[PDB]
């Protein structure tokens, strides 16, 4: 609703220019009449103080002992139908101290203890399911330090970051940016690391449900996660929605789906309409990451519902390199292991397995008590990682 | 107070200048010369910032707060050796030294004498060197002086040619953002003869480039907007913006025409003598910027008619301008 601050964020001259002043001394003269205004009306009509005398009458006319109630309809103005604590529906009488908006159907109402009424609206705790995916900030991760992928980053950064930071550029050639994008690729190429690279440097509530919990238990809590995904993203103003391995909505069977493959097959069906279907759809932006792009419905992938799709590939050469140098970037090196001859280890190396060789080199320095990794560990460690 | 690493450099050099009360006497010939020469060398290392804080100006700022209060007026005699040397330290210590209620009895500092040729100084600064304290003086001391003493000697008008030259040079020093400065200046002073000060501003800028004035005339909407509570410059303020978009400026004359219309729309003495001025911009937007001004349209048609040479066709145009293009054109 309204802003506390920004009362005027006119900062168009943005210098010493004299218009800045003119504006300002309005509100002055302003403010000098109102304050002989109100006190002097204050004196002869000692009816409403305003500030003791307002609050006072009010909390008379409520209860000490505020009840909280779920209203249930909305009948003729100043009046509605509210369930009360336990099973009971009254038709009570809406108090016009309320303001009279918040009045969502089945929200909340406080209702007077012995006459029930609407005496006000009580905001909504927030719901677990909006803490579990509302990440917060990517711990490390940065943007430059991803390395290796170059021509796949500008396609992120075009999709999900560009029409945030710079709408001009789609807005003046009047086109919308694309609408989603996909990752794919072997397992282990830096799907979700540019996946939480984006989380970084955005301005947008991030969220991120993995696949395998859009499968559910019981019917029917299917496709309602997927109403309630899209729920919290739209309240959310600008936010990007990440699913993360998506080939598990049919790749991988449970025993805990009552509902078979029929059952998974409805979630498809209302994820399908939540990215294009005939209600509006706001400011919100899939990207999906997945390691099979074969598994999955091809309609889900359909132009319009995700537009982009981004091919990863295994590390080249030279970018395994690059790798390895991030990845040992903060690390006390001997000067006697050469990073070039561990680039050929295996035949393809996923660059996952790169970092997993620099980090179980750590631990194979920690058991001697030794602060720099020699040859000898970077050798063992390459034998225990991506061999058994 | 104190220095370190370049600490050589402050120690040699500042033995003489601290000796000039001790070097005024048994030495009348000592001085003169080792100003000249240090006077050519001192530009070059001073036109550069390569330093965040500069070490000189501070060793001076202490002694030259008060030994200039009571010193300038110690001997009030003009000499043409001396006023030259001494007008060049007073505008360095003016932004840090003098705090911002001090220009009240600056008048006679400043006014008597002007630093000689400082435009060249001037120009080679952007906006630090004096633009920011020149114009917040001049708006308090002048109109204490208007409301009961207006009549005072000539020293009043010799500040009028002051203000066209800085305007002149302004707006070419980098062609940026910065080109829109220039007008608050002359909106404080001259309350009352506004007009006389805004037409010596825009008669040479108009001619040094031709359509970098576009720009001005935007400032000028909403200036007008904060006007005073008294009924005196309603008119007075309407009538600068027209003379600039004429003949003297492009004859597109688009936004010209417009400006007549805010002296409460006078058609009686603004444009009757105005149409017939080009006679030659029939198919431009002069028909078109007339359009807009359902005013004084009953009676354009009562001088107009009786022309009947002025346009090749006088009857048929009139007709089909009303609502025969209107409705029609849209069905
Ligand atoms: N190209 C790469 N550049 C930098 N780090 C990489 C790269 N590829 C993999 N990694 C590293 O691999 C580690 C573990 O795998 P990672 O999270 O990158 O998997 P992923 O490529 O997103 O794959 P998946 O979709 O199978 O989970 C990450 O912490 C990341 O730093
Ligand atoms: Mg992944």
């Amino acid at each position: 609703g309204p802003d506390a601050a920004s009362k005027l964020p006119l900062v168009t001259p943005h210098t010493q220019c004299r218009l800045k002043l003119l504006k300002l001394e309005r509100i002055k003269d302003y403010l000098l009449m109102e304050e002989e205004f109100i006190r002097n009306q204050e004196q002869m009509k000692p009816l409403e103080e305003k500030q003791e005398e307002e609050r006072s009458k009010v909390d008379d006319l409520r209860g000490t002992p505020m009840s909280v109630g779920t209203l249930e309809e909305i009948i003729d103005d100043n009046h509605a139908i509210v369930s009360t604590s336990v099973g009971s529906e009254h038709y009570v009488s809406i108090l016009s101290f309320v303001d009279k908006d918040l009045l969502e159907p089945g929200c909340s109402v406080l209702l007077n203890h012995k006459v029930h009424a609407v005496i006000g609206v009580l905001m909504d705790d927030t719901d677990p399911l909006v803490t579990v995916m509302k990440v917060e900030k990517a711990p490390q991760e940065t943007y430059a330090d991803i390395g290796g992928l170059d021509n796949q980053i500008q396609e992120i950064k075009e999709s999900v970051e560009l029409p945030l930071t710079h709408p001009e550029y789609y807005e003046e050639m009047g086109i919308k940016p694309p609408k989603g994008v996909i990752l794919y690729g072997p397992p282990g190429t830096g799907k979700t690391l540019l996946a939480k690279a984006v989380a970084n440097q955005t301005s947008a509530t991030f969220l991120r449900v993995v696949g395998s919990e859009l499968i559910q238990k019981y019917l029917g809590d299917g496709p309602k996660l997927v109403r309630e995904l899209f729920r919290v993203a739209e309240e959310h103003a600008p936010s990007i929605v990440f699913i993360d391995e998506i080939d598990a909505i049919g790749t991988k069977r449970y025993d805990s789906n009552s509902g078979g493959e029929r059952e998974i097959q409805r979630t498809m069906l209302e994820l399908l309409n939540q990215l294009d279907g005939f209600d509006s759809r706001g400011d919100v932006k899939v990207i999906m990451a997945t390691n099979r792009i074969e598994t999955l419905d091809p309609a889900l992938i359909r132009p319009g519902r995700i537009d982009r799709k981004i091919e990863f590939p295994l590390p080249d050469e030279k970018t395994k390199k690059r790798i390895f140098q991030i990845h040992t970037s903060r690390m006390t090196l001997a000067d006697d292991v050469t990073l070039d001859d561990l680039i050929m280890a295996k035949d393809d190396l996923s660059g996952a397995d790169i970092k997993a060789i620099c980090t179980e080199a750590g631990l194979m320095a920690l058991r001697e008590r030794r602060m720099k990794v020699t040859n000898e560990d970077f050798k063992k460690s390459k034998e225990n990682v991506l061999y058994k | 107070m104190e220095e370190g690493g370049r600490d050589k450099a402050p120690v040699q050099p500042q033995q003489s200048p601290a000796a000039a009360p001790g070097g005024t006497d048994e030495k009348p010939s000592g001085k003169e010369r080792r100003d000249a020469g240090d006077k050519d060398k001192e530009q070059e290392l001073s036109e550069e910032d390569k330093q965040l804080q500069d070490e000189l100006e501070m060793l001076v700022e202490r002694l030259g707060e008060k030994d200039t209060s009571l010193y300038r007026p110690a001997l009030e005699e003009l000499r043409r050796q001396i006023r030259s040397s001494t007008t060049s330290m007073t505008s360095v210590p003016k932004p840090l030294k003098f705090l911002r209620p001090h220009y009240g009895k600056l008048k006679e500092i400043y006014e008597n004498m002007a630093p000689g040729e400082n435009k060249r100084f001037a120009a080679d600064i952007i906006s630090v060197l004096a633009m920011t304290m020149s114009g917040e003086r001049e708006c308090l001391k002048y109109r204490l002086v208007g409301s009961q003493e207006e009549l005072a000697s000539w020293g009043h008008e010799y500040v009028r040619h002051l203000a066209g030259e800085v305007a002149k040079e302004w707006q070419e020093l980098d062609d940026a953002e910065k080109v829109q400065r220039e007008p608050l200046l002359t909106l404080v002073k001259e309350i009352v003869p506004y007009n006389m000060a805004h037409n010596a501003e825009h008669e040479a800028c108009d001619l040094l480039m031709e359509i970098e004035q576009v720009d001005m005339l935007e400032k000028d909407i909403d200036e007008n907007a904060y006007a005073k509570v008294c009924l005196y410059l309603t008119s007075c303020v309407n009538y600068v913006p027209e003379p600039e978009n004429s003949a003297l400026l492009r004859c597109a004359l688009g936004v010209f025409r417009k400006f007549s219309r805010f002296p409460e729309a006078l058609r009686l003495a603004l444009m009757l003598n105005d149409m017939e001025l080009v006679e030659d911009i029939f198919t431009s937007c002069k028909d078109v910027v007339v359009q807009k001004q359902m005013a004084f349209m009953l009676g354009r048609h009562g001088v107009f008619l009786e022309l009947s040479e002025d346009v090749e066709e006088y009857e048929d145009l009139t007709e089909i301008m009303s609502n025969v293009q209107l409705n029609s054109n849209f069905l």
